């Protein structure tokens, strides 16, 4: 029985034999539970002065790697247990739960909300591309088939390096490798179809000014001049080489 | 309660190790606590250090057939 | 509990006289006086008391214990801790506030140069100064931080005594730098020009590690210190110099450099040779490293401006990078850079690479002119 | 709390770190239960997720929209991102640091962040007078070039980078006229 | 043209037009 | 004075570790010091009040040197020995 351990911290306020128990560490030198703890009673104060306008949207949840496969599923395009595309992913309209990180009630959720509306974005967006046929403004037009289709290639690729790079990743390194690419889906979105603030380009809504067919293949060359400047040079490039395939088969 | 007396047992194992490598009784780990933990039963230690004494003869006995 | 906190907890940390010894000497004040009152003291934690050294030493401007007054770390009168006498702990506090003290003040001093509170261009050699200074300061805090690491761990008693030992290298480090630092630059008046504050700190930089360098193996890290703040303020200015000197071009926004090209003379001007370049004069205004070969540089440096424009007719180490190689390269042909004269390591590094370039561009110069100018 | 730290650096002020349209990301006096000193270091580094915030912002504004206009714009709105990606690395490392040690204290990203507390400032001011001045086209060069001989290695090496940019877009735009 | 920065750089349509062209002329 | 330094540490340590040490502990482990420390103030205040200069200082260390009491002999072998080091090091540089 001989064979317990004891306390190598030995302390200048009790002389005789002191326990060792510190003073309640401070509250940013250690976290993850008094983190979670002071964040919430932080916002519990502000729900006491403010008479419960919160009510936690998800105070905690899911985890770490669950969370991340939510988020992962909502930029592939299939809307998260908590997050769905173009719309709000929780019920909580306060920065902790819109929150790229509070501890707070909510700001678990809202880490991955305040990227997630990009990815709903990018979500509506690629289904847009998604088909290479449309009704109304996308009908006919092999420019714009190949386009569509080409933007769908983009698409696919970028919802399998999601959910494929970041298995099990914290929402800050999801957030962090996918906003280089979130960036450009999003000044495309503009570009294109909903899925965006703007609906198509131009416009906000289901009547943009975005062509398609050969008055896509007009479109695309003021388009393509007018704004090149995130990351759509080599991809602008292939997009109008297909979406001339088309038009150079006519002629 | 229990972090004294583990605290309290482990300083006096301590000085009895200390104890016996000073006096260099040349006792092995295992009479850590229980050869001792039998003495303090009341038990009659000069008959204690015959029967020990015996064991070890025994022992070095054993240990010079092997070899 | 955060001691900054204004309520006071008093929780006796044991029985033991050893360990109340503050406690006994208030209620031997008690006992020699029947009308004495015990002031009223904020019951700190050793371990807080370290805690918050840490910090101040980190640089955190808003410390419970230590007052800032007047740019003056000062304690608070009414701070008591249970095992040190008020008296002692007030010593202890106050010999590491004057190092704290120190220290902000270059902290300030180093915020108010970086700009973080005119369109003139940045004095470079005051700018380096302020970065060598970070860097100092860095390493400083990377090693409070690492004993801070070990003191948040609890795994191992560490006591102030333990601390105040740890730092005491880098209290005399920082001792030296303050020293420095004061003759360096609180001694240059505000209104001197940036060329004068300049050459007055650069000459307290080399007179201060020229004395250093006698003390030998025992103030080496004070010597490879000062070495390398001395290396990375003349880095600016040695570019600029090696900058006019091979291009001819004297890109000085801030007037630092102690000859001023007067602005009056043309290039095709009958004084060019004579007025294009003027030492300041206060007294020329010499750098003193530069003064053995200050004046090879001068005529050189006007000699490559004039070559060049008489040429428009018809690889290299920056100073500061070939000064620090010429520092890494002797660092290697030698607690190393402490038993070689500064002096006598920029005598044989830097002045005969800088004669050679002299000797090459006053030679091309003369070259040139006797073949396209038949003199 | 170091959760909210990584958050302030991704740009999303909390209830510690509030965003004033004004100030950009700032520590709330009124969080209570932490050390001055603790609350001194968080307003340091909120200082540093501020402007980051601000250069975040502008970053979109100029880039955004596919008034000062041209490729030399566009290409100072990339050199801010890419003057910001080695924070986003460090912050990511940091984030690593925090989730294998949650008890990690704020003293250590203090001190592995004190670096861009230098960096950013100097590009900050460089990019603000380029801002005030409505530098535009090769003018931003002619800044960017007027900038480059300032003192600061760090500062000089990003400057280098963004100047590279613009280089690579003036020389394109040379071989197309050339 | 191109604002991206990656007949690389610069959009143009002169590669494809010319062996159109050639061929609408002949 | 840095080994008493380190030694006064190990005795707050050895007194943090055990409670019922004596005062007398203290005295004990520190009264090596008692023999070396008079001595050496003897050495620095002849110093100051000769205000020996130069290599007058290495003539003073050697004399006090010459003491009889080995704590003083090895402490002032080791300060004789940077000294030497140094007037050595101008030596070097001279010739």
């Amino acid at each position: 029985v001989l064979t317990y351990e004891a306390s190598r911290r030995r302390c200048w306020e009790q002389i005789g034999c002191p326990p060792g128990h510190r003073e309640e560490p401070y509250l940013t030198e250690a976290g993850r539970d008094a983190f979670d703890r002071f964040c919430r009673l932080r916002q519990g104060e502000l729900q006491v002065l403010g008479g419960a306008l919160l009510q936690a949207p998800q105070p905690v949840l899911v985890k770490e790697s669950e969370l991340v496969k939510d988020t992962l599923n909502v930029l592939l395009g299939v809307v998260s247990a908590t997050f769905s595309l173009c719309q709000p992913a929780q019920a909580f309209t306060v920065k902790r739960g819109v929150h790229v990180s509070g501890a707070s009630p909510e700001s678990v959720s809202s880490l991955l909300s305040e990227v997630a509306e990009c990815g709903t974005h990018y979500a509506r967006l690629s289904d847009f591309s998604l088909q290479p046929v449309l009704d109304s403004s996308c009908s006919k037009g092999l420019v714009f088939q190949a386009f569509t289709s080409g933007l769908r290639r983009y698409l696919q690729y970028y919802r399998a390096c999601v959910l494929s790079t970041p298995p099990t990743l914290s929402l800050l390194t999801i957030g962090f490798l996918f906003k280089k690419l979130g960036r450009q889906l999003r000044y495309l979105a503009e570009l294109c179809g909903v899925g965006t603030a703007l609906p198509g380009t131009g416009g906000g809504e289901p009547r943009a000014a975005f062509p398609t067919g050969v008055r896509l293949l007009s479109y695309l060359y003021q388009e393509a001049l007018d704004n090149c400047s995130n990351e759509h040079y080599p991809v602008l490039l292939s997009l109008l080489k297909t979406s001339c395939e088309p038009y150079t088969r006519f002629i | 309660a229990a972090a004294a007396n583990l605290n309290a047992v482990r300083e006096t194992m301590d000085v009895l190790l200390e104890i016996s490598r000073i006096l260099n009784t040349g006792l092995d780990m295992e009479t850590l606590s229980i050869c001792v933990r039998l003495c303090e039963q009341g038990i009659n230690p000069e008959a204690l250090s015959s029967v020990i004494k015996e064991l070890r003869k025994a022992t070095e006995a054993l240990k010079a057939a092997e070899n | 509990r955060q001691y900054w906190t204004t309520r006071s907890s008093k929780f006796p940390h044991s029985l033991h006289l050893h360990s109340n010894l503050a406690a006994v000497w208030d209620q031997h004040l008690y006992s020699s006086d029947p009308l004495y009152v015990p002031d009223d003291r904020v019951s700190v934690t050793e371990t807080q008391v370290i805690r918050e050294t840490l910090w101040l030493l980190s640089g955190v401007k808003k410390l419970f214990i230590f007052q800032l007054i007047d740019g003056k770390v000062a304690v608070r009168n009414n701070i008591m801790v249970t095992h040190l006498t008020h008296s002692c702990l007030r010593s202890v506090l106050e010999q590491i506030a004057a190092y704290g003290q120190v220290v902000f003040r270059l902290q300030e001093f180093i915020d108010e140069v970086m700009g973080h509170s005119s369109t003139d261009a940045p004095f470079r050699t005051y700018q380096a100064f302020m970065w060598a200074l970070y860097k100092y300061f860095i390493s400083f805090k990377e090693e409070l931080s690492e004993i801070e690491k070990c003191i948040i761990n609890n795994d191992t008693t560490v006591t102030l005594a333990i601390v105040v030992d740890k730092l005491s290298p880098r209290l005399a480090q920082l001792k030296v730098l303050h020293k420095v630092f004061s003759t360096g630059v609180a001694e240059v008046p505000p209104d001197t020009r940036n060329v004068v504050r300049a050459s007055h700190l650069l000459n307290t930089l080399y007179k201060a590690i020229l004395e250093y360098d006698n003390v030998g193996e025992a103030s080496e890290q004070t010597v490879s210190l000062l070495f390398s703040l001395w290396v990375e303020t003349v880095r600016p200015y040695l570019q600029i110099v090696d900058e006019w000197i091979v291009h001819g071009h004297l890109c000085d926004g801030a007037r630092e450099f102690i000859i001023q090209r007067n602005k009056n003379v043309p290039v095709n001007h009958r004084d060019f040779w004579y007025a294009t370049y003027t030492l300041y004069s206060v007294q020329h205004t010499m750098v003193s490293f530069l003064k053995p070969v200050l004046k090879q540089i001068i005529m050189a440096g006007k000699s490559m401006q004039l070559l060049k424009n008489l040429q428009c007719a018809e690889e290299r180490k920056s100073l500061y990078t070939l000064f620090l190689e010429s520092v890494q390269s002797r660092l290697r042909h030698g607690e190393s850079v402490t038993c070689q004269t500064f002096e006598l390591t920029l005598r044989s590094c830097l002045y005969p690479h800088i004669d050679k370039q002299y000797l090459d561009c006053c030679g091309n110069l003369m070259r040139t002119l006797k073949k396209d100018y038949r003199l | 709390m170091i959760h909210e730290l990584l958050l302030a650096l991704s740009g999303y002020p909390g209830s510690i770190f509030t965003w004033n349209k004004r100030g950009g990301l700032q520590v709330s006096q009124d969080f209570p239960f932490l050390h001055p000193s603790e609350t001194s270091v968080l307003n340091r580094l909120c200082r540093l997720g501020t402007d980051y915030i601000r250069f975040t912002e502008f970053i979109e504004q100029y880039t955004g929209h596919v008034g000062l206009h041209g490729i030399y714009l566009r290409a100072f709105c990339t050199g801010l991102d890419s003057v910001l990606q080695p924070y986003r690395q460090a912050l990511l490392d940091l984030e690593q640091e925090f989730l294998a040690d949650p008890h990690l204290s704020i003293s250590h990203i203090n001190y592995s962040l004190d670096q861009f507390q230098l960096l950013f400032p100097s590009v900050m001011v460089v990019v603000e007078q380029i801002k005030s001045q409505k530098i535009h086209g090769c003018q931003i060069l002619e800044t960017v070039y007027k900038h480059s001989c300032g003192g600061l290695p760090p500062v000089r090496s990003a400057l280098e980078k963004i100047l590279a940019v613009c280089h690579g877009v003036m020389y394109k735009q040379l071989s197309a006229w050339m | 043209v191109q604002p991206d920065t990656d007949p690389l750089p610069v959009l143009m349509k002169h590669s494809v037009t010319a062996p159109l062209a050639a061929h609408v002329s002949l």
